[PDB]
This record gives structure tokens, C-alpha cells and sequence, in this order.
């Protein structure tokens, strides 16, 4: 099918440096324990606010957000959610 | 895991990759995080599917669904699994999103299926 | 043995400091080790990790005196140029 | 790597513990970032020892070190190796490290060697 083109693994690997590429998966790391919390353990958002102590603005920006988000504040919602981070070779 | 293709027209172009390449090509910040944001909810699809849910993933009409980084969006369908295939892409400028892509979007599948049978 | 020679820091440090605390805790002492580890060792100054990182001077001197915690972005960056990351891990 | 015990004097006492206790007993949110800095500060020495360098910690006199939390000043002693004693606590009002405190460290650090 020549309207079936490019495969996003081949893409990705042109477009993006191998450290944006980590940067990005660590992202989407976090995104993907918010998503199958929700999808899995049947937590809310806000129901993750209590548990975590940290707002649900800054929660829906780990998702969303332009920028950040924090450490602390990545730890403290993985911690919830009985994860962490550890510092590990390249 | 689900695999990702870019659609390419007859010309052949990929828009989604043109667009992409285009905000590689560009000095200022605002283009290097709008990258990041496409880079992060693409490969989000590859592992999650359909199951990523809302902010990242809303369905629009039949078999469109919306891929929506920031104010990018980008129309995806559903493809022969485990695959999805990237429609084209628009920014944002109304309250929803506007009727003209999600027909832009339908012409490109029936296309795709057009050309897919003639092997 | 000696009466003079008291309480563990492991014990203090458990009771004085709530889990949480803790694991923030050995995160930044985590980022600030390997400051250190490459300052004295691997003779990587700021001037020097500034270039390799991309990270500015400032950002990456904050960064070690933990006061506002780093974005994710710059942490990764900064561990990348001296050959660390970090990774989803379960709690324990 | 390093152990770290907390001196305890003739009266049972531990005044390191002591003056970290009554900082998780006020309301304060600032004993709360002197407790954290605390915190980091001695789990670094816990890691490198005296090999951690300043800010963090700085040699005073022979045997005697300080550990530079913020205002807040540590004075250690290495100890049955590889370990390190955490001896008292003062907050520092000058530039200078009086001998005042050092001396007490001193007189201190004597009392662990004799008993």
C-alpha cells in the first residue's frame, strides 16, 4: 500500500537526538502510570491528589504541561502510586 | 505495542512528518516544545492504544479519533492491528474541533483503502 | 561497650522523617553525589558539565543546593553528560 | 558506606537528636526545611565521608569537623573507621567558628575517648 507510509520508529529515530528520545520516554513513563492508574486501579485524579498531597492543577500538567513538571512532585505522585525514580548507568 | 504509520498522499507526501520536519527546521522555543508534546503523545498511542483516554486521546466521528499534543491536533484512525496510521494534521482555532478536517480526515481513509486494495 | 557512643543515624533518621521525606531525601543526595563524584574525581567542573549539558550555570548550581527542586528535563540532561539516568522503578 | 552515631553525654543525653526532635515538634514550615537540610547534609557524609568537601562540610581544627546545614553547625569527629560521631549543634550568628564550640567538640570528643 503506497498510501501507507513511514513507520513512527524509523521517524522518531530521524527527527529526534537519542536524549530527547530518553527525555521523551521518561515523559511518557509518567504519563503512563497516570493513564493505567486510572484505567487499572480505578484511581481519579483527584482521588490521586489526596493520596499524593499535591494538586490536581499540577497533576493534569505532568500531562499536559508545557514545561516541567518538578521532581519532588514526580516523586511524590509515583510514591502514591508505589513507584519512584532511581538514579541508574546509561 | 502498537505500530504507528505515517498516511502518504498520492503525491506522495506525509503531511504529519512534513509538519513535524517544518517545526525542526525552526528557531524559538515554542516550536522545540510543541515537538517534545508531539514526540511524548505519538509514541504514548505506540504503547497505550485508544486506552491513553482523555487529555491526550478524544474520538471525533466513525472512525476518527484526534490526537491532541498542546493546540496540535492530529487525526489518526484504527489500521490493521496492531497499528494505527496518521491522518493529516491542524491547529487549533475553534471551541471544537471544525467539520472540514474531520472530512478531510474520512476522504484519507477511503483513499488508504482505495489504494490499499489494488496490491 | 561505650555508653558515649549513642543512637544509629539510620534509626534517628527513620523516626525523625516520614517515608516520603526520606526517599525525596536520598533523591537529592542522589543528584548531589554525583555532582560531587564528578568534581573532585572526574575533574568535570560547572564551567565544564555546563557545555557538555547544554544546562546552564545557574540552573545546574540550584540544582545541586536543592532549594526548588529541578524540572525532570534538566535533571536528565544533567545525569546524561555524566552517564546516569533515571528509571520507573518500583517502591520498596 | 559511613555510620553515624549521635555522642551521648554523662546525662544520657544526645544533643544533636535532642535539638532535631524540638525542630519536628514546632509548627514552623522553616524547622522544616532546616530538618531536610539537616537531613541531606548527614546522609552525604553518611556516602563520602570527609571526602564530600565544602559547602557541605570544612575542616576546623585536628580531629574536629562541621557539617554547614544552612546556619546550622555540626560538629563531627571521625570514629571507629570508617564511621563518624556527631558531637552538637550550634546555630552560627558570626563568620567566625568561635573556639568556644570547638573546644566543647574538643572536650566532648575527650569524653568519648575515655569512656
Amino acid at each position: 500500500n503506497n498510501a501507507i507510509g513511514s513507520n513512527w520508529k524509523d521517524v522518531r529515530a530521524e527527527l529526534f537526538s537519542k536524549e530527547e528520545i530518553l527525555e521523551s520516554d521518561m515523559r511518557v513513563a509518567i504519563m503512563s502510570e497516570l493513564i493505567e492508574a486510572r484505567n487499572e486501579k480505578g484511581i481519579s485524579q483527584k482521588k490521586l491528589e489526596e493520596m499524593s498531597g499535591v494538586s490536581q492543577p499540577v497533576i493534569a500538567r505532568m500531562e499536559t504541561g508545557k514545561t516541567s513538571p518538578q521532581l519532588d512532585t514526580v516523586l511524590k505522585v509515583l510514591a502514591s502510586l508505589g513507584k519512584t525514580l532511581a538514579v541508574v548507568p546509561l | 505495542m502498537h505500530n504507528i504509520y505515517f498516511y502518504k498522499d498520492k503525491n506522495g507526501n506525509e503531511p504529519v512528518f512534513d509538519y513535524m520536519r517544518e517545526l525542526t527546521s525552526k528557531k524559538g522555543k515554542d516550536s522545540r516544545i510543541k515537538l517534545n508534546k508531539i514526540n511524548d503523545y505519538i509514541e504514548l498511542l505506540s504503547q497505550h492504544g485508544t486506552r491513553a483516554g482523555e487529555p491526550y486521546i478524544k474520538h471525533l466521528d466513525a472512525e476518527i479519533w484526534e490526537l491532541r499534543p498542546l493546540r496540535d491536533r492530529i487525526l489518526f484512525v484504527a489500521w490493521m492491528d496492531g497499528s494505527f496510521v496518521l491522518l493529516h494534521h491542524f491547529m487549533k482555532r475553534t471551541q471544537k474541533t471544525p467539520k472540514r478536517e474531520i472530512e478531510q480526515a474520512k476522504r484519507e481513509l477511503a483513499d488508504l483503502k482505495e489504494r490499499g486494495l489494488d496490491n
